[PDB]
């Protein structure tokens, strides 16, 4: 049977002008990879910020056509339109939204941006939908109080957490959490976590989880990618990628992640040299104008996914050490 | 090639439309050219004839629609002069006097609702509005009078009605271009100007009136909208003066029903400027396609909202295009 | 020396045989162009223009024009004369109106409304040049209105020599668009619908005009008007609004000339319609309305009230029959005889435009309302725009309709004929569907007969049998106001309805 | 303890109270709808009686005036504050149905045209650009050839070329909003085109319909008006305000009551409609919850 | 001090039933200090913010005992006073980047501003500082994304744009509102040692608001935790987290992932924040607190002063040992 979600050679380039007259340039915002994901699973993203998380978490979704590449849900392409089955497909694939603020209609109260789910896709009366909205939201530690609410008499963590309940809502088969917690204190991120896990273990949801904080990565995943300028570096599962990483971005990204024992603390990497450019991104090795291990092939050669145990990693020096 | 879109069928829908109203309303030109006294009915058949409108009306509009793709609008029917003769001089004049008015009800109405916006519920915001809805729900007659016993009769301080000074004249031998604003200023003798820009004053205020309202009023709808947004705070926090804040941060996000109302308003000031044009005896469209149609000059209604019409979907297009500088998220 | 006229709208061009209006004949007409004979200024009186003198055949069916030496023409960019006016001029202005197969006959639309109008086609036989000096017109039948017929503005003469030269030219819409006549000013500039600039011309057969230059500023609306003539932006002003007449009597700066109009506003009973039918009903309808009111609230006090159709003021008015003056207890016990105690509904078309005879028919049909109200009678006002009003009215649609008429020759043929005649009925002119023997009798003869006498006695004769019968309320006659600057002399007001600037001096 | 739950028309008229103008503009409305509806028991006279003897009689303070005629007389002799009373039920109700109809259609075809883009849009923005060009005139003209003398045709004709305004700036509104992230999240729940335009993005584009809708009440007056000048209007005698305004503007220099009581009657129920119209953006306005 | 706030409070809601977002808030920052504020997602971590810069619309109401800048107490002078002080002499890096930027100017226009304002060169000097700061925060192109719109910036860098923005301030003091939230762990690191060699060279103030405790232990001098509107714990960076005062403090640290196994349920505070309606009589953690008293249920406990320095607002401050 194919994946719960199967992405292939997923790419999405954006259009930018420097003016209403000037040439239309081209950003390589994804030039990206395959995965495949399966029912009660998670798979986190992890990554620069601007290599395109995002963007595949918005190909995921549905809510962008991609330039390039293929993207099956149990085996149904999700880039053709089908009218008998885009009803169902539409709510079994959801989103929690980054900076969320944008994604909460301003002349909307709380309970009705979380009660249009069901109404929509739902045979569920008045009393039973607030009974769910109500059931969602406290399940994530909001209250009674903030249903009758306009989404900006918040705080930034209770907004995150309107967008989780929203995400949430439906019994979903994937949900697409772009930075989910990272306006929580551990508190009520451990409440929202813990949410998150017992649902993937009652319902079999599965989870792609961009996330910028690696000690949550470290904790809730079962497959790892990290991404660097639009494109995958290295895949596997979180032992592998956690005990051993292999790729140097993920050994300069794992190095600098903060740790509160000061005994645990450790120099990062300081990595030194230009900033490759989505516009006009290096031949050949992305990483290779700030990278430690440099050899031949890196100014050259676009270095593609090896397997060395499971372990994909797209790396020539690894390569040569293998 | 050209921009417009979809070219073929607007001209169809333009020209089948306005001739197919103009064919609906009863009467004839000959008719009315007759007035109280009879035309014998072997005479009336005949000038229908003669004319072309004993024919059926699917007939007629392809011999119309036939002789506009070749590039004529006709003749006439009141003057003996083509339709396009016709239309230039007084389209120069209400392009003339609807900048005169849109400058005016722009160079005022965008300070002034934008204050209305700053000091909400201030004497000055109740004043400016009530002085703004006071000139819009004032007929053009009543106004018009008002400002020519005033300014013109009582104070001396303007002329009172026509395009300029009755008994003086440029030469027709210099290259007229037939704005008298441009005319005057190169061709004109001692003050000849002045007297150009003398009688543009109390017509731009008129016309400029009935924009400035809803200027004034949707600057200051849109800015209350803008002025509570986080981008705001941030232009707030960020040291700026509140001139920039007001400038340059909300009123550029204020500006997209602004720039809608100026378009909009262009489009009435070249049509329907008949009541200003009577009183302040200017030789504009509007007098000019209303005699028509009172007089089923069908040539000069036809061609007239077809010259009209193009205007129209140029304007509306511009701004469109205007959209993408106010705000860039819409290119 | 410059005069500025303030003009009630714009000309529709400088021919004035294509054209009805009043407007264009005043631009068009007066000042360009001389007639065979003209109108003495002030009144219906026929003097000699350019024809000195005229003879009259015995039977009536011939008149012979002896033209006047030295009339020479203007000069235009593409036009000078060589000749004066000969006969030849004469002979193809009327030709160009008449005959299919000259020249200029379909040349800007061939319009020549008043002379088909008029029926010239069917009364002309002949136009003959006699010698280079002398016309003769032939005609079917005899007619005594035809001399002041002669008069008017389409009669007006056209270069021959100028005609020719813009037909060989290749150019012929030039006879009409770029004018050449004989009359007192010459064009030198129209800035469309904006003004019209004129110069006296320098050789001019009459007496040269005291004034340079001639201006027209054209101002559509009559308050805007009598601001310019406050201002003295303007030293002549047509059709002040009635509501002014009252300041403008009181204003030192100006003089408000005054003439009893020859025109009248008349409400037409359709006789086909069956309450209508009966005299004794068109007599009470008449009875129950207030002439006098109607004259101090829709006219302001410009009008006098009407007794008759013909104004009082012209030749051959009955003074000596009385009005159905206002009764309305006549008028109730009128209808009881008629057997319409019970009342009836009536519709009361007014027309939505402002006339010469008629300054506001809503607020006039607005006061016969409440005056047949309190007879019994319920009048329904219907209104339509104007080219609706007009074909409605002829394809006889109306119960009663707002009417009237201006004076186009100031003979009463012109009011009895084209507006209660039989013919009249025919081309649509008789709004009432009154077609009376007793009437024509009178009327016809009256046409042909050369007495001025008999004229005279048919035409009161035509008066009475049309007050008997009432085909219409005949309401008023609009008083002609010309207010003109204190600074102005020479001046005389029109009865026609033209304005005139030859005898006019600035001081 | 919580408070009451609040319906939304109790919160849209608790937020519409903190705007003292905003109910002294509905309180105006309802006492000149009270006064229209009612006027045959309270106006002095029958509308259409000619008090003849007293043709231009000014207001009851003036010198020649009589407490008779409290705002004077007519050129024809009628009272004209009996003529404003009944003359305030044409002009409401034409206002209204103008105004009404108009912002219908013009929301339909806006939210349409911008949600959709493309084709549609193109295809609409053409429509209304022709529905620009063509003359007032021309349409009422049309209209009466069509379905005969009557109020509702002159309505009409004002309907068509008011339709413009609202089409084009509901458009500029939704051409925003359509690109925000909340209309993305709408869709991601799985809204379909109705719930995206009408239940989620048309909240958002108000606030220049307020103003159109505000303004809209004086051009179906003034333009009803400038119609009056020719054969499309009331039928003669029956009173509407931008009728009996137009039959008088002669009399201004001369008789200045009868065009300023009707031009008083317009500019309050006028500057009184957009002070309604900022309590109701107000009043729909989170920031000022 | 450089800024002096004593009894601050803000409120929402009608002055009937005002909800206490902070209440009776009260602390102070030297020049050159950095003060962490650390506490749970509602607390009035920004709300605190922005009342000390005036950002609070209509629906809210700031009061305070003092709110003092630079020798100025800011509620006494006038409007236009406060304006030109704290514009000129403070800047906030706001928690939203997408709807802090203005959606209709260019990341050039917008940092180039703040240039003109504060340090007025010509717009070639404009151009090359503003270059400079983007170098600085790491923005992967900075030439030809000056020219870019909010809306084509990812997330992460709109929030670099805003810390560009408000270092090109030159700022005595800086309020920096969970400045690495969209930020990748390298970056954060970057940004985090960028405020600090400003900090030590230009002498500024800094005041860290962030969920990121391992972050704040190594950055900040002092540290504020605070919840439900107040100030719960107050003292050095190195010791708050090695020892807490505060039960609050105590079950935060609990909470992080280091304390759980590889696939296990994540510690908490076992309830819910109070809102308007079922706030406490006495103590604000009653409900959630492992060691309530009868006198916690009663009486509100003072911020109470220990021999460390350190301030607690706990009946019972916690001892090295981790218990009342
Ligand atoms: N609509 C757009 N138009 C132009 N450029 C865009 C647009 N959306 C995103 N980008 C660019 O696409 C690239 C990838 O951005 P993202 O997809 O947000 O990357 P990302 O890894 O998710 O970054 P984070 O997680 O949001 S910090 C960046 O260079 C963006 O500036
Ligand atoms: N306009 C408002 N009306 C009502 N409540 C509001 C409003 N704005 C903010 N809040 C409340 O203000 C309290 C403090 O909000 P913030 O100061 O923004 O929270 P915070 O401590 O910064 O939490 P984080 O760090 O931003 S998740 C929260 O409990 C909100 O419920
Ligand atoms: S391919 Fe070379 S430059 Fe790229 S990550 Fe590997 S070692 Fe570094
Ligand atoms: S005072 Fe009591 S309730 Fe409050 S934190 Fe201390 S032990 Fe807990």
């Amino acid at each position: 049977q194919q994946p719960l979600l199967q992405a292939i050679d997923l790419k999405k380039h954006y259009p930018v002008k420097k003016g209403m007259f000037a040439p239309e340039r081209l950003v390589k915002a994804l030039d990206g990879v395959s995965f495949n994901l399966e029912r009660g699973k998670t798979l986190a993203v992890v990554g620069e910020s601007g290599c395109g998380k995002s963007t595949l978490g918005r190909l995921l979704t549905m809510i962008e056509m991609p330039t390039g590449g293929e993207l099956y849900y149990q085996g149904q392409d999700l880039l053709k339109h089908d009218p008998q089955a885009q009803k169902l497909r539409r709510q079994k694939i959801q989103i929690v939204f980054q900076n969320p603020y944008g994604s909460l209609n301003p002349r909307k109260k709380v309970g009705q941006i979380l009660e249009e789910p069901l109404l929509i896709n739902t045979s569920l009366s008045k009393e039973q939908r607030r009974e769910k909205a109500l059931s969602m939201m406290a399940k994530v530690g909001l209250k009674t109080e903030h249903y009758d609410r306009y989404p900006h008499m918040f705080s930034g963590g209770q907004r995150q957490r309107i967008a989780i309940a929203r995400g949430l809502m439906l019994d979903p088969d994937v949900v697409i959490a772009d930075q989910p917690v990272s306006a929580l204190d551990v508190s009520v991120r451990a409440q929202v976590l813990n949410l998150m896990m017992d649902l993937q273990q009652e319902l079999g949801l599965s989870y792609v989880f961009i996330s910028h904080d690696l000690s949550v990565v470290e904790h809730i995943a079962d497959e790892v990618m990290v991404m660097y300028l639009g494109r995958c570096v290295e895949k596997g599962t979180k032992d592998q990628i956690f005990n051993n990483p292999r790729h140097p971005y993920t050994q300069a990204l794992l190095s600098a992640t903060p740790r509160l024992n000061p005994d645990d603390r450790r120099e990062r990497i300081k990595l030194s040299g230009e900033l490759p450019s989505p516009l006009n991104p290096p031949p050949g090795c992305a990483f290779n104008a700030r990278c430690r291990r440099r050899f031949g092939p890196c100014t050259q050669l676009q270095p593609q996914l090896k397997d060395y145990g499971g372990q994909l990693v797209a790396c020539f020096a690894v390569d040569q050490d293998e | 090639l050209r921009r417009l879109g979809l070219v073929i069928p607007t001209f169809i829908g333009i020209t089948l439309l306005t001739f197919a109203f103009v064919h609906m309303i009863p009467g004839d030109p000959v008719m009315i050219m007759a007035g109280e006294r009879g035309i014998s009915p072997e005479r009336h058949a005949q000038l229908l004839a003669e004319l072309g409108l004993d024919k059926p009306m699917w007939q007629q509009y392809l011999h119309y629609i036939w002789g506009v793709m070749h590039g004529d609008l006709g003749i006439s029917m009141k003057s003996r002069i083509p339709v396009w003769e016709e239309f230039v001089p007084r389209f120069q004049a209400t392009l003339e006097l609807g900048v005169c008015a849109m400058i005016f009800a722009t160079a005022v109405g965008i300070p002034v609702g934008v204050l209305a916006a700053v000091k909400r519920g201030s004497i000055f915001d109740h004043t400016a509005v009530g002085l703004a809805l006071t000139g819009y729900s004032m007929p053009i007659f009543w106004w018009g009078m008002m400002l020519i016993m005033l300014v013109s009769v009582h104070w001396n301080l303007t002329p009172v009605s026509g395009r300029v000074s009755d008994m003086v004249f440029l030469d027709d031998s210099n290259p007229l271009t037939g704005f008298m604003l441009i005319d005057t200023a190169i061709w004109g003798e001692d003050g000849n100007f002045i007297d150009a820009v003398a009688h543009m004053i109390l017509p731009a205020i008129v016309l400029g009136t009935i924009p400035l309202a809803v200027i004034v009023r949707m600057t200051r709808s849109s800015m209350l909208e803008v002025l509570g947004e986080d981008y705001i705070r941030t232009a707030r926090a960020k040291g700026l003066t509140r001139m920039r804040v007001i400038i340059v941060h909300a009123l550029r996000n204020a500006m997209l029903p602004v720039v809608t109302v100026i378009g909009l308003q262009v489009g009435t000031l070249l049509a329907g400027a008949i009541l200003t044009e009577t009183i302040f005896s200017w030789p504009g469209l509007g007098r000019w396609l209303i005699d028509a149609l009172q007089r089923r000059d069908y040539p000069v209604v036809q061609g007239g909202v077809l010259l009209v019409a193009t205007m129209i979907i140029l304007v509306n297009l511009l701004v469109d295009l205007l959209y993408g500088v106010v705000n860039p998220r819409i290119r | 020396k410059t005069l500025v006229y303030c003009s009630e709208g714009s000309p529709e061009g400088f021919n004035p045989q294509l054209f009805t209006s009043g407007t264009t004949y005043d631009a068009s007409s007066v000042p360009l162009y001389n007639r065979l004979v003209e109108f003495k200024i002030g009144t219906t009186e026929v003097i000699p223009g350019l024809a000195e003198k005229w003879e009259v055949s015995e039977d009536g069916k011939t008149y012979t024009f002896h033209l006047r030496k030295g009339v020479k023409w203007h000069d235009n960019k593409e036009f000078k004369p060589t000749r004066e006016l000969n006969a030849d001029d004469v002979v193809f202005s009327f030709d160009r109106q008449k005959n299919a197969q000259n020249p200029y006959h379909k040349v800007s639309g061939g319009s020549y409304e008043y002379f088909e109008g008029m029926g010239l086609p069917e009364l002309i036989s002949e136009v003959k040049k006699v010698d280079d000096n002398t016309v003769q017109f032939v005609l079917t039948r005899p007619e005594a209105p035809f001399l002041a017929d002669l008069a008017m503005d389409f009669a007006s003469i056209l270069s021959k020599e100028y005609a020719d030269a813009m037909m060989k030219a290749g150019t012929p819409e030039k006879l009409d668009l770029n004018p050449i006549g004989t009359g007192p000013f010459q064009l030198q500039q129209y800035q469309k619908d904006s003004r019209i600039r004129y110069k006296a011309f320098d050789g001019y057969w009459g007496t040269k005009p005291q004034i340079d230059t001639l201006v027209f500023s054209i101002t559509p609306d009559a308050s805007v008007r009598y601001a310019k003539l406050q201002k003295n932006e303007c030293q002549v002003m047509p059709y002040p609004n009635p509501a002014d007449i009252a300041r403008m009597k009181q204003d030192k700066s100006i003089n408000l000339m005054e003439m009893p109009g020859l025109n009248v506003g008349y409400l037409s009973y359709n006789v086909q319609k069956k309450p209508l039918d009966d005299v004794k009903v068109r007599q009470a309808l008449t009875y129950a309305v207030n002439k006098d009111a109607i004259i101090k609230a829709v006219y302001q006090g410009a009008g006098v009230s009407a007794k008759n159709l013909i104004p009082p003021t012209m030749w051959g008015y009955n003074d000596d029959v009385q009005d159905y003056t206002y009764d309305p207890e006549k008028a109730k016990a009128l209808l009881k005889e008629a057997g319409l105690e019970k009342g009836f509904s009536i519709d009361l078309w007014a027309m939505p435009v402002q006339r010469p005879y008629n300054p506001n028919a809503r607020r006039m049909a607005e006061m016969i309302q409440a005056d047949w109200a309190k007879v019994g009678v319920q009048a329904k006002i219907v209104t339509y725009e104007w080219g609706e009003y007009l074909k409605r009215a002829k394809d006889g649609e109306h119960q009663t309709v707002m009417m009237g008429w201006t004076g186009d020759n100031g003979d009463p043929d012109n009011f009895f004929a084209t507006l209660f005649s039989c013919a009249a009925s025919e081309q649509g002119s008789n709004y009432s569907k009154w077609c009376y023997k007793p009437f024509e009798d009178l009327i016809q003869p009256a046409r042909a007969t050369d007495d001025h006498n008999k004229r005279v006695e048919l035409y009161k004769q035509a008066q009475v049998v049309m007050h008997d019968q009432a085909p219409a309320l005949i309401i008023a006659h609009s008083t002609v106001f010309e207010p003109v600057r204190k600074e102005v002399k020479g001046y005389v007001v029109d009865p026609l309805g033209k304005h005139h600037f030859e005898n006019v001096s600035i001081e | 303890s919580a408070p009451v739950p609040m319906t939304p028309l109790q919160e849209f008229w608790h937020y519409f109270k903190r705007n003292k103008g905003a109910v002294v503009g509905l309180v105006y409305v309802v006492i000149v709808l009270f006064i229209a509806i009612f006027a045959n028991w309270i106006a002095p006279y029958n509308p259409a009686e000619q008090f003849r003897d007293a043709l231009l009689a000014p207001p009851a303070w003036q010198e020649g005036g009589s407490m008779a005629h409290l705002l004077g007389t007519d050129d024809v002799g009628r009272d004209v504050l009996s003529r404003l009373m009944y003359g305030a039920r044409l002009s409401l109700l034409v206002g209204c149905l103008v105004v009404v109809l108009s912002l219908i259609m013009g929301v339909i075809l806006g939210l349409i045209a911008g949600y959709f883009g493309g084709l549609v849009d193109n295809i609409i923005m053409r429509v209304v650009d022709i529905m620009l060009a063509l003359p007032s005139l021309l349409l009422a003209l049309v209209l009466v050839a069509i379905f005969g003398p009557s109020i509702g045709n002159a309505a009409l004709a004002l309907t068509f070329v008011a339709l413009p305004h609202y089409v084009r700036l509901t458009r500029a509104a939704v051409l925003v909003e359509v690109n925000r992230d909340y209309v993305t999240a709408s869709r991601v729940a799985g809204a379909g085109a109705m719930r995206q335009m009408f239940i989620n993005i048309f909240p958002n584009c108000l606030a220049p319909l307020i103003v159109q809708a505000s303004l809209g009440f004086s051009n179906a007056i003034l333009d009803m008006a400038a119609l009056g000048f020719l054969g499309m209007g009331a039928q003669p005698p029956t009173p509407e305000w931008g009728t009996m305004l137009s039959d008088v503007l002669q009399f201004a220099q001369s008789a200045w009551w009868v065009v300023t009581f009707p031009g008083l009657a317009i500019l309050l129920t006028v500057a009184l409609f957009n002070l309604m119209g900022d309590g109701l953006r107000d009043a729909l306005d989170p920031k000022l919850k | 001090a450089l800024l002096n706030v004593d009894k601050l409070s803000v409120h929402f809601g009608d002055e009937s039933a005002p909800f206490r977002a902070v209440d009776r808030i009260s602390y102070s920052v030297k020049q050159g200090e950095v003060v962490g504020i650390v506490g749970e997602s509602g607390s009035g971590k920004s709300v605190s913010s922005l009342a000390i810069m005036g950002l609070i619309d209509y629906p809210g109401r700031v009061m305070a005992e003092k709110l003092e800048f630079n020798g100025q107490d800011l509620q006494r002078i006038s409007e236009k006073e406060r304006r030109n002080l704290v514009g000129a002499e403070v800047a906030m890096i706001f928690q939203d980047p997408m709807t802090s930027l203005n959606p209709c100017y260019t990341v050039g226009f917008q940092i180039m501003e703040a240039i003109k304002v504060h340090q007025g060169g010509n717009k070639s000097t404009r151009r090359q500082r503003a270059i400079d700061l983007l170098n600085q925060v790491g923005i992967p192109d900075p030439a030809s994304r000056l020219d870019v719109y909010p809306h084509q910036l990812s997330g992460g860098m709109s929030q670099r744009v805003m810390i560009a923005m408000a270092i090109a301030c030159r700022p005595k003091l800086l309020i920096a509102d969970q400045p690495t939230t969209a930020l990748d762990v390298t970056i954060q690191a970057q940004i985090i040692e960028l405020l600090l060699e400003l900090q030590q060279k230009e002498n500024m103030a800094l005041v860290l608001i962030t969920h990121d405790l391992a972050l704040v232990a190594e950055a900040a001098h002092k540290i504020i935790v605070m919840y439900a509107g107040q100030v719960v714990e107050t003292g050095d960076a190195h010791a708050i987290f090695h020892a807490p005062r505060h039960p609050y403090t105590q079950a935060l640290l609990r909470a992080l992932p280091e304390f759980a196994q590889d696939k296990e349920r994540l510690a908490s505070l076992p309830g819910v924040v109070p809102g308007k309606y079922d706030r406490p009589n006495g103590c604000l953690l009653n409900p959630r607190c492992p060691y309530a008293t009868d006198r916690c249920r009663a009486e509100e406990p003072a911020l109470n002063m220990l021999a460390d320095g350190r301030q607690s607002k706990c009946h019972y401050p916690l001892d090295d040992a981790g218990r009342p």
